[PDB]
C-alpha cells in the first residue's frame, strides 16, 4: 500500500523539464533530413496507411504531448510571441501541420486518446494568429481534397461529451451511503470537458485570425463531392449543451445549497459553453455574411434564450 | 429485405431519390467486369460445346483474344511498384483493393474455376491440339498459366477474397498434381495460406500428405517448403497439429530432403613405392611389409577415429590414384580403386563386410598389423599380431 | 563439402529454405518437435556451422536462428512474457541493494549486482531417443550454454575487430550476415539469464569503451542494437524497482511502529474531548490505502502531516537519490547521443528501426516514465511463499503460451490444466491484487474471446473450453472486492454473447451470462454504475426467448412449447442480481427495468400476459399439469413443468425485489406510487394468493425437480413487497388459506425429512 | 532380435546387473547408415538402470551382455525396438538400429 501511494502521489508532479531542449537537439542538422522531420514523416505515414481503426501507437502518443508542451511592457510582450513563433515554425516547417490533419482525418469520428493528443499539438501549434499553418492547413485539405478530416470532426463534436443528471443522481446515491471509495474520479458525468474544450480552441485557433477562406471552407466544402456544415454541428453541440446546464440548473433548484460536487461540475458546463461561445465568435467575427446567415437561421435563438433564463435564474 | 420497385399511376412523395456519381475508377472497372465476363461466358460455351462431343468447328472460340484479355487483366491487377512514392503507393493499394473487392462481388472467381476446369479436363497440348487445332493446342498452355497468374493476382493483397474462396482448396490440392500447372497452383496455394487463417483450419492431413508427395515428384522447389511454413505458422500464431503432420510426413527417412553431418577429416599417406604387372618385365608380383602402432585414441573429439591401411590401386600406369576427389570421408576401400583393413572388417568400395578372427577388435595401441600382397593369382592379404 | 553451396545457388537456396522450415515447424513452444529436430541437423553442427569463418551467409543466418529457435527460444520467450512483472520477495537478500550504488561518483553498470526478483525457472530436459516413454519432453533441448556463452563471447570479439578494420569478407558476405545473427544470439543469450557479472563486463568491454556503436552499421544491425540498449534500459528500471522496494521495507516497517506509538500515546493521554472521537473515528476508518495518502504528502510548506518528522528526512533523501539516478538533474546520455547521432547521419529506412531508435530515446530522455508506469505492476509477496508464487508464474506463462498457440484439444485440455492450477495456488486467495496486477482476467478473457470467436449461435468450438474461463472468472470476481470492477468493462462484451451456454442445466455456474452476474452482485457501485445501454439487450434476450423456442429443446424431442423457460429465468436471474442488491431495491435500476418491461410485453410468459392465457394461477396449473403429465418432455433432462414454474417464479421474483421499496420512499414519492400500481396491475392479488394456495406433498424419498416451496416463498415476498398485510381481513385469509396448509405439512414430520 | 558385436574388448569381467544405474556412451544410427542418435555430441554419458523398463529393450537386453569397458556394436528389430508405429518424427516405421555401445562405468 505504501509503495501504491508513492505511485501515485509523489514522483509523476511534474519533476522534469526537457521537452524543449529535446526539440532543440532534435531538430538540430547534426548532417538532409533532420530526426525531428523523420519523426513527423514516420507518423505522417503511419497515418496515411489505410487501416479500419486508430491503433493506439503509445510512441505517437508520448512523442505529440512533447511537440505540444515544448512550445510555450511591451518588448517582452513582442519577445515572448516572436519566441512563440520561432517554435512553432521550427515544429511545423517539417508538416506538422499535414501530420495533425491526417491522424485527425484516420480516426473516422472516433474519440481517443490519439484524438486527444493530436488536438492538444493542433493547439500547441496553432496558438495565437498563427496564419502560416492556417494558410498550410487549408492548402493541404484543397490540394487533397477529402471528406473524411471534415466527418471525423463532425463525429467528434457529435458525440465528445454533453452533461447528464442520470449519472450525477446515481453518484450522489452512491456517495450517500458508499463510504468504500468516496469516488473521487468525479467522471462519467462530463466524459471528456478536456478533449471537447480542446476540439473547440483548436477550430477557434483554426479560424483565429479573420480568414473569411477558412471560415467559408468549414461552412461549405467547396470542390468536395459531400460537405458538412462544421458551424451547424457546433450550434447544434451548443444547444445540447445548453439543455444540459438547464436540466441542472432544475436539479439545482430549490435547495439553494451547492456542493462541492455541483460547484466542479457547473464549474466544467460553464467552461465548455465559454470555450463553446468563443469558438463561435471566432467564426463570425468579421464581415462573414455566409457565417452570420448560418448562425441566424439555426437554433442558435432557442439556445441563447435558454441561456439568459439560466444566466438569471442562477445568477 | 427486398422492397421490389413498382412504377405505379400515383406515386408517392417519399421516393427522394439522391444521386451518387459514381467514381470514374469504379465505373471503369465495372465496365472491365462486364467484359471480361461476356468473353468468358463465350469462351465456356465454346469449350463446353467442344468437350461434350464433336461439335462443328463454326464456333466462337477466341483463343488470341481470351489470352491478350488475360495480360491486360494481369497488368490491371499487376501490384504497385515499391519504389515508388508513399502515398502514390498507397493510392495505388487502396485501387487494386478496391478492384478485387468488385470482381469478387460478381463471380469472376468461380468463374475463373470453371475455365481451369474446363482447360483441365484435356491431359496435354497434344490431346488438346487435335480436339481444338493446331494454334489452340500451341496456346493452350499460355492461356493456362495466365489463368492461374490471374486467380493469383485476385487474392494477392486481399484477405476477404481468401477468406470467401478459401472452400476451393480441397479442389486445388487435387489439381496440384497436373504436372503441368504446378506453379501456378503452388503460388495460389501459398498466397491464400499467407493471409487468410481460416484456410488453415480446413488443410486435414490428406492435404499436408499430398503436397509432400508434390515435393517428392515434381523434386526440390522451395516453393514447397514455403508453403509448409505458411501452413506451420500464419500469423504470429502457431498450428501444433499442422507442426507435427510436418515433422511426421516430411522427415521419417531422411530421403525427402538433404541431410548433413559432421565427418572428420582423413589423409591418405604412402612411400615412394609402385607395383605393376605386365607379360615380360615383372616384379615377383610378391611384396610385405609390417605396422605398428604407438598411441590411438578411440574418439579424439566427437566420432570414431578412422584408422585404415591397406593398398590402393591407380589410373592405368599414372599418379593420383583412387577417391571422390579430396579430403573427403574417403580413405582407403572407400572406393573399387582402393582395399583396406581397419581391425574388424574389410573395405572394398565403402562397403565394410565383417570377419572372424581370434580376439577381434580395431586397430588399437600395440597391435602389430603385417599386410602381404601376392598379384598374379592371389590377392592382399592381413596378419594380425601374427 | 557445405561450404561449396557458395556457387551453387540451386542447393544453397533449397538448404536455406529447408533451415527457416526447420525454425517454422517449432518456432514457438513445440518441443516435441524440436526433440526431434536437434538430432535431425546435430548437437554440434550448431556449434561448428556458427563457429566457421567460410559460410554462404544464407546457411549462417538459418543456422544461427535455428539453434534460437531449438534451444533458446522458448525460455527466451517465456522471460520476454514474464519480464515487465515485478514480483519482489521479502527475504534479507532483497535488504542487501538498498544501497543502489549512486552517490561517491559512481553509477554502476547496468546488469550488474543482485536480482532477487520472481522469475521462471530455466530447465532443459536431455534429448535422449533410447529412453522409452520419457517424461514429458516438454521443458526443452538441453545445450552446453556455457560453451555458447564463451563461443559467442570470443566471436563477437573477433567480429568486431574485423568490422573495425572494414575488411572487404566479412563472414558469410555482408556486414548484415556477420553482424545479425551473432548479436541476435548474444541478445537471447543475455535475456535468458546467462551472462554473470563477469562476462557482461567484458561484454560491455566492447560496445561501452569512450566500440560496436561507433562504426557504420547497416539498418538490421542497429535494429538489434537497439533492442540490446532498450534490455539493458529495463534491467536498470528492474534494478531502480528493486532498490525501492528494498528501501520501503525498512520505511514501512519503521512508519507502523511509529504510527502504533503515537496511537498508543493518544490511547494513555486521551484527555477525554470532542475531537478524540473524531480522531478515533479517523483512526478506526480510513482504510490503510486513504491512511497512506494521508500519512504521505509533505512537498510544499505545510499540510495534512503526522508527527513522525524523523522520517520525512530519510524519505526526502532517498527521493532525492531516486531522482538523481534517473535520467532528470552516463548510459542514457550515451544511448540518447548514439540515437540523435543515427538519426542525423542519414535518411533512415525500416520504420519499425525508425520507431524502435526513437522510442529509446523517448524512455532515455523520460526516465521517470518507465518507474510510474511499471510500479503499478510491481508487487512484494513473502520470504515463505517463493515456491508458490514461482508455480504461479509458471502456470500463467503456459497459459499464456497456449493463449498465444492456436486452440485444439491438447491445448484445451492443457488451458484447463493450467487454470485449475491457478485456482488452487492458495496464492489466489491470499493475494488477488497480485493477479489483477499479473492481468490473469485479461488473458483468461482473451482466450475466451479467441474460442468463441468463428460461431454466434451456429456452433462454438472448443466447448468447455469457455466454461472453464467463464468459471476461473466467476471465481476471481467473488475473492474480491475491486476486481469486480476491473471485470465490469468486460461485462460490456460478455452480454453480447451471453446467450451462449445456456439451455442446459449442467452448468449453473461457468457462463458468461452468470459471471456478468456474479461482477454485478453484492456492489452497490456496479449496480448504480451499470446505466441501461445492456439492460435493453437483456430485455431483448429476454422478449427473443419468449417469443421463440430457442431451437434446442425440439432436437432433444421436447414437444416444442411456443417459448423458451430456461433462458428466460437465466436473464431474469441477471435482472434480480443487478436490481437487488444487499437487501435493498436499486431505485434507478428498477424503475427502468420496469419501463422495459412494460414497453416490451412479450419478456412476461405467454399464459400471464396478452389476450391468451389467463393469468398466473391458470398458468401455473397447466405447468403442474405439463410437470405429472410425461408426455410434454424430452424423452438431469429437462423437466418442461418444473422450467415454466421456475420461470415465474423467478420473474415474480424480479418483479418483488423491483417494487419501489418497503413504502420507506414511496410514502412520500409519486413515482413510486405508479411503479407499485403498475406492479399491481400486472399481478393481481387473488392470483397470488391461489397460486400460494396450491399445499405441496410431502413424502421413501421424492424428486426435488418439480412443485417446490421456492415459487411460494417468491409469491410471498412479492406479497409482501408489493401489497403488503396491512388489514386483518386479508391477513386471516391469507393465514387460513394459505399459510395453515403449509405450516401443518412442514409440521407433520418426524423423522424422515429429505425436502429442507 | 537383438544381437551384439564386439569391437574392443572389456576385460570380460565386470558384468552389470538388476539394480545398477549404469553409465554408458552409445551413437545410433539407422540401417543405411544414417546417424540419428548419439552420446559424444552432447558430450555427457548416458546414465541408466536396468531393470526399471526405461530404456529400449533391444538397448537394454544388449547391454545385459557386455563388460566394463568394453566397446560393442548392437543390432536391433523393429519388434524389439520400436514396433511398426516406429518413434513418431525422428524413426521411421519397420527401421533396423545400429548402436555403437561403448560400456563407461558400473554403478
Amino acid at each position: 500500500l505504501f509503495l501504491q501511494g508513492y505511485e501515485k502521489s509523489w514522483i509523476e508532479t511534474e519533476e522534469h523539464y526537457f521537452e524543449d531542449k529535446l526539440i532543440e537537439d532534435l531538430a538540430k542538422p547534426g548532417a538532409r533530413v533532420d530526426p525531428l522531420h523523420q519523426l513527423i514523416l514516420l507518423f505522417s505515414r503511419t497515418a496515411l496507411t489505410e487501416k479500419c481503426k486508430l491503433e493506439e501507437d503509445f510512441l505517437y502518443m508520448a512523442y505529440a504531448d512533447i511537440m505540444a508542451k515544448s512550445c510555450h511592457s511591451f518588448e517582452e510582450k513582442e519577445m515572448e510571441k516572436q519566441k512563440l513563433l520561432y517554435q512553432q515554425a521550427r515544429l511545423h516547417d517539417r508538416g506538422a501541420a499535414e501530420m495533425v490533419l491526417q491522424t485527425i482525418s484516420a480516426s473516422k469520428g472516433e474519440t481517443g486518446p490519439m484524438v486527444a493528443a493530436t488536438l492538444k499539438l493542433g493547439i500547441a501549434i496553432l496558438n495565437g494568429g498563427n496564419s502560416t499553418v492556417q494558410q498550410k492547413m487549408l492548402d493541404y485539405l484543397k490540394e487533397k481534397k477529402d471528406v473524411g478530416f471534415f466527418q471525423s470532426l463532425a463525429g467528434l463534436m457529435q458525440s465528445c461529451s454533453v452533461l447528464d443528471l442520470n449519472a450525477f443522481e446515481r453518484q450522489n446515491k452512491a456517495e450517500g451511503l458508499g463510504m468504500v471509495t468516496e469516488e473521487g474520479s468525479g467522471e462519467k458525468v462530463l466524459q471528456d470537458d478536456e478533449f471537447t474544450c480542446d476540439l473547440f480552441r483548436f477550430l477557434q485557433l483554426l479560424c483565429e485570425g479573420h480568414n473569411s477562406d477558412f471560415q467559408n471552407y468549414l461552412r461549405t466544402q467547396t470542390g468536395n463531392n459531400t460537405t458538412v456544415n462544421i458551424i451547424i454541428s457546433t450550434v447544434d453541440y451548443l444547444l445540447r449543451v445548453q439543455e444540459s446546464i438547464s436540466d441542472f440548473y432544475w436539479y439545482y433548484s430549490g435547495k439553494d445549497i451547492i456542493d462541492e460536487q455541483g460547484q466542479r461540475n457547473f464549474s466544467k458546463a460553464i467552461q465548455v459553453a465559454k470555450q463553446v461561445f468563443n469558438t463561435l465568435t471566432e467564426y463570425i467575427q468579421g464581415p462573414c455574411t455566409g457565417n452570420q446567415q448560418s448562425l441566424a437561421h439555426s437554433r442558435l435563438w432557442d439556445a441563447v434564450v435558454g441561456f439568459l433564463h439560466v444566466f438569471a435564474h442562477m445568477q | 429485405i427486398q422492397r421490389k420497385a413498382i412504377m405505379h399511376h400515383e406515386g408517392h412523395m417519399d421516393d427522394g431519390l439522391n444521386l451518387s456519381r459514381s467514381q470514374h475508377e469504379e465505373s471503369r472497372t465495372a465496365r472491365v467486369i462486364r467484359s471480361t465476363v461476356f468473353l468468358f461466358n463465350r469462351f465456356i460455351r465454346g469449350l463446353d460445346a467442344l468437350s461434350k462431343k464433336v461439335k462443328l468447328p463454326t464456333i466462337d472460340l477466341p483463343i488470341e483474344s481470351v489470352s491478350l484479355s488475360l495480360q491486360d487483366l494481369i497488368g490491371y491487377f499487376h501490384p504497385p511498384d515499391e519504389h515508388l512514392e508513399h502515398e502514390d503507393k498507397q493510392n495505388r493499394l487502396r485501387a487494386l483493393k478496391n478492384r478485387q473487392n468488385l470482381f469478387q462481388e460478381e463471380g469472376m472467381i468461380n468463374l475463373v474455376l470453371e475455365c481451369i476446369d474446363r482447360l483441365h479436363v484435356y491431359s496435354s497440348a497434344a490431346h488438346f491440339a487435335d480436339v481444338a487445332g493446331r494454334e489452340a493446342g500451341e496456346s493452350w498452355k499460355s492461356i493456362l498459366n495466365s489463368l492461374y497468374e490471374l486467380l493469383a493476382a485476385l487474392i494477392r493483397g486481399n484477405r476477404k477474397n481468401c477468406a470467401q474462396f478459401s472452400g476451393s482448396l480441397d479442389w486445388l490440392i487435387s489439381r496440384l498434381e497436373r504436372l503441368e500447372a504446378s506453379s501456378g497452383i503452388l503460388e495460389v496455394l501459398h498466397c491464400v495460406l499467407v493471409e487468410s487463417p481460416e484456410a488453415l483450419n480446413i488443410i486435414k492431413e490428406g492435404h499436408i500428405k499430398s503436397i509432400i508427395s508434390l515435393l517428392d515428384k515434381h523434386g526440390r522447389n522451395h516453393k514447397v517448403l514455403d508453403v509448409l511454413c505458411s501452413l506451420c505458422v500464419c500469423h504470429g500464431v502457431a498450428v501444433r497439429s499442422n507442426q507435427h503432420l510436418i515433422c511426421d510426413n516430411l522427415l521419417p527417412g531422411r530421403d525427402l530432403l538433404l541431410q548433413t553431418r559432421l565427418v572428420n577429416h582423413v589423409s591418405s599417406m604412402r612411400p615412394n613405392i609402385f607395383l605393376g604387372v605386365s607379360e615380360g618385365s615383372a616384379q615377383y608380383k610378391k611384396w610385405y611389409y609390417e605396422l605398428m602402432v604407438d598411441h590411438t585414441e578411440p574418439f579424439v573429439t566427437a566420432e570414431a577415429t578412422h584408422l585404415r591401411v591397406g593398398w590402393a590401386s591407380t589410373e592405368g600406369y599414372s599418379p593420383y590414384p583412387g577417391g571422390g576427389e579430396e579430403w573427403g570421408g574417403n580413405g582407403v576401400g572407400d572406393d573399387l580403386f582402393s582395399y583396406g583393413f581397419d581391425g574388424l572388417h574389410l573395405w572394398s568400395g565403402c562397403i565394410a563386410r565383417t570377419v572372424s578372427s581370434p580376439n577381434q577388435h580395431l586397430l588399437r595401441t600395440d597391435d602389430v598389423i603385417s599386410c602381404c600382397l601376392d598379384l598374379s593369382a592371389p590377392s592382399i592379404s592381413f596378419r594380425i599380431n601374427g | 563439402d557445405i561450404l561449396e553451396l557458395t556457387e551453387q545457388e540451386e542447393l544453397l537456396q533449397f538448404h536455406y529454405h529447408t533451415l527457416r522450415l526447420y525454425s517454422a515447424v517449432c518456432a514457438l513452444g513445440n518441443h516435441r518437435v524440436a526433440h526431434a529436430l536437434c538430432s535431425h541437423v546435430d548437437e554440434p553442427q550448431l556449434l561448428y556451422a556458427i563457429e566457421n569463418k567460410y559460410m554462404p551467409g544464407l546457411l549462417r543466418a538459418g543456422y544461427y536462428d535455428l539453434l534460437i529457435d531449438i534451444h533458446l527460444s522458448s525460455y527466451a520467450t517465456a522471460r520476454l512474457m514474464m519480464n515487465n512483472e515485478f514480483i519482489v520477495p521479502m527475504t534479507e537478500e532483497t535488504k542487501s541493494i538498498t544501497l543502489f550504488p549512486d552517490e561517491n561518483k559512481k553509477h554502476g553498470l547496468p546488469g550488474i549486482g543482485l536480482s532477487t526478483s520472481l522469475r521462471p525457472r530455466m530447465r532443459f530436459s536431455s534429448p535422449s531417443f533410447v529412453s522409452i516413454s520419457n517424461d514429458c519432453y516438454q521443458y526443452s533441448p538441453e545445450f552446453p550454454l556455457d560453451i555458447l556463452k564463451a563461443k559467442t563471447i570470443q566471436m563477437l570479439t573477433e567480429a568486431v575487430k574485423e568490422g573495425s578494420l572494414h575488411a572487404r569478407d566479412p563472414v558469410g558476405g555482408t556486414t548484415e550476415f556477420l553482424f545479425v545473427p551473432l548479436i541476435k544470439l548474444f541478445y537471447t543469450l543475455l535475456i535468458m539469464g546467462i551472462f554473470h557479472n563477469e562476462d557482461l563486463k567484458h561484454i560491455l568491454q566492447l560496445i561501452e569503451p569512450s566500440g560496436l556503436l561507433q562504426m557504420k552499421l547497416p539498418e538490421p544491425v542497429k535494429l538489434q542494437m537497439c533492442l540490446l540498449l532498450q534490455y539493458l534500459c529495463d534491467c536498470q528500471v528492474r534494478h531502480r524497482i528493486e532498490a525501492i522496494v528494498a528501501f520501503s521495507d525498512d520505511f514501512v516497517a519503521k512508519l507502523q511502529d511509529n504510527q502504533r506509538f503515537r496511537y498508543n500515546e493518544v490511547m494513555q493521554a486521551l484527555n477525554m474531548s470532542a475531537a478524540l472521537t473524531a480522531r478515533k473515528t479517523r483512526e478506526f476508518r480510513s482504510p490503510p490505502q486513504e491512511q497512506i495518502n494521508m500519512l504521505l504528502n509533505f512537498k510544499d510548506d505545510k499540510s495534512e502531516c503526522p508527527c513522525p518528522e524523523e522520517i520525512r528526512d530519510q524519505l526526502l533523501d532517498f527521493h532525492e537519490d531516486l531522482m538523481t539516478h534517473c535520467g532528470i538533474e552516463s548510459l542514457q546520455q550515451l544511448i540518447s547521443e548514439t540515437m540523435v547521432r543515427w538519426a542525423q547521419e542519414s535518411v533512415i529506412e525500416d520504420p519499425e528501426l525508425v520507431r524502435a531508435m526513437f522510442v529509446l530515446l523517448h524512455r532515455q530522455y523520460d526516465g521517470i516514465g518507465g518507474l510510474v508506469r511499471a510500479l503499478p505492476k510491481t508487487y512484494t509477496i513473502n520470504g515463505v511463499s517463493v515456491e508458490d508464487t514461482i508455480n504461479l508464474l509458471a502456470s500463467l506463462g503456459q497459459i499464456r503460451s497456449l493463449l498465444s498457440v492456436r486452440m485444439g484439444k491438447e491445448e484445451e485440455k492443457l488451458m484447463i490444466r493450467g487454470l485449475g492450477d491457478i485456482m488452487n495456488n492458495k496464492v489466489f486467495y491470499q493475494h488477488p491484487n497480485l493477479m489483477r496486477a499479473l492481468g490473469m482476467h485479461e488473458t483468461v478473457m482473451e482466450v475466451m474471446v479467441n474460442v468463441l470467436g468463428g460461431g454466434e449461435s451456429k456452433e462454438i468450438t472448443f466447448p468447455k473450453m469457455v466454461a472453464n474461463c467463464c468459471r476461473f472468472l466467476c471465481y476471481f470476481c467473488r475473492i474480491s472486492r475491486q476486481n469486480q470492477k476491473a471485470m465490469f468493462d468486460h461485462l460490456s462484451y460478455l452480454l453480447e454473447n451471453s446467450s451462449v451456454g445456456l439451455a442446459s442445466p449442467a452448468m449453473r455456474g461457468s457462463t458468461p451470462l452468470d459471471v456478468a452476474a456474479a461482477s454485478v452482485m453484492d456492489n452497490n457501485e456496479l449496480a448504480l454504475a451499470l446505466r441501461e445501454p445492456d439492460l435493453e439487450k437483456v430485455v431483448r434476450y429476454l422478449a427473443g426467448c419468449g417469443l421463440q423456442s430457442c431451437q434446442m429443446l425440439v432436437s432433444k424431442g421436447y414437444p416444442d412449447i411456443g417459448w423458451n423457460p430456461v433462458e428466460g429465468e437465466r436473464y431474469l436471474d441477471f435482472l434480480r442480481f443487478a436490481v437487488f442488491c444487499n437487501g435493498e431495491s436499486v431505485e434507478e435500476n428498477a424503475n427502468v427495468v420496469v419501463r422495459l418491461l412494460i414497453r416490451r410485453p412479450e419478456c412476461f410468459g405467454p399464459a400471464l400476459r396478452g389476450e391468451g392465457g389467463n393469468g398466473l394461477l391458470a398458468a401455473m396449473e397447466e405447468a403442474i399439469k405439463i410437470a405429472e403429465d410425461p408426455s410434454r418432455d424430452g424423452p438431469d433432462t429437462i423437466h418442461m413443468g418444473n422450467a415454466i414454474m421456475t420461470f415465474y417464479a423467478a420473474l415474480i421474483d424480479l418483479l418483488g425485489r423491483c417494487a419501489p421499496e418497503m413504502h420507506l420512499i414511496h410514502a412520500g414519492k409519486g413515482e413510486a406510487i405508479r411503479i407499485r400500481s403498475i406492479l399491481r396491475s400486472l399481478i393481481p392479488l387473488g392470483d397470488l394468493v391461489g397460486v400460494i394456495s396450491i399445499a405441496f406433498q410431502m413424502p421413501e424419498p421424492d424428486m426435488s425437480a418439480g412443485f417446490c416451496p421456492d415459487h411460494k416463498a417468491a409469491m410471498v415476498l412479492f406479497l409482501d413487497r408489493v401489497y403488503g398485510i396491512e388489514v386483518q381481513d386479508f391477513l386471516l385469509h391469507l393465514l387460513e388459506v394459505g399459510f395453515l396448509p403449509d405450516l401443518r405439512a412442514a409440521a407433520s414430520l418426524d423423522t424422515a425429512a429429505l425436502s429442507x | 532380435g537383438v544381437e551384439i558385436e564386439t569391437i574392443s574388448p572389456g576385460d570380460g569381467r565386470t558384468f552389470p546387473k538388476k539394480g545398477q544405474t549404469c553409465v554408458v556412451h552409445y551413437t545410433g544410427m539407422l540401417q543405411n547408415g544414417k546417424k540419428f542418435d548419439s552420446s559424444r555430441d552432447r558430450n555427457k554419458p548416458f546414465k541408466f538402470r536396468i531393470g526399471k523398463q526405461e530404456v529400449i529393450k533391444g538397448f537394454e537386453e544388449g547391454a545385459a551382455q557386455m563388460s566394463l569397458g568394453q566397446r560393442a556394436k548392437l543390432t536391433c528389430t523393429p519388434d524389439v525396438a520400436y514396433g511398426a508405429t516406429g518413434h513418431p518424427g525422428v524413426i521411421p516405421p519397420n527401421a533396423t538400429l545400429i548402436f555403437d555401445v561403448e560400456l563407461l562405468n558400473l554403478e
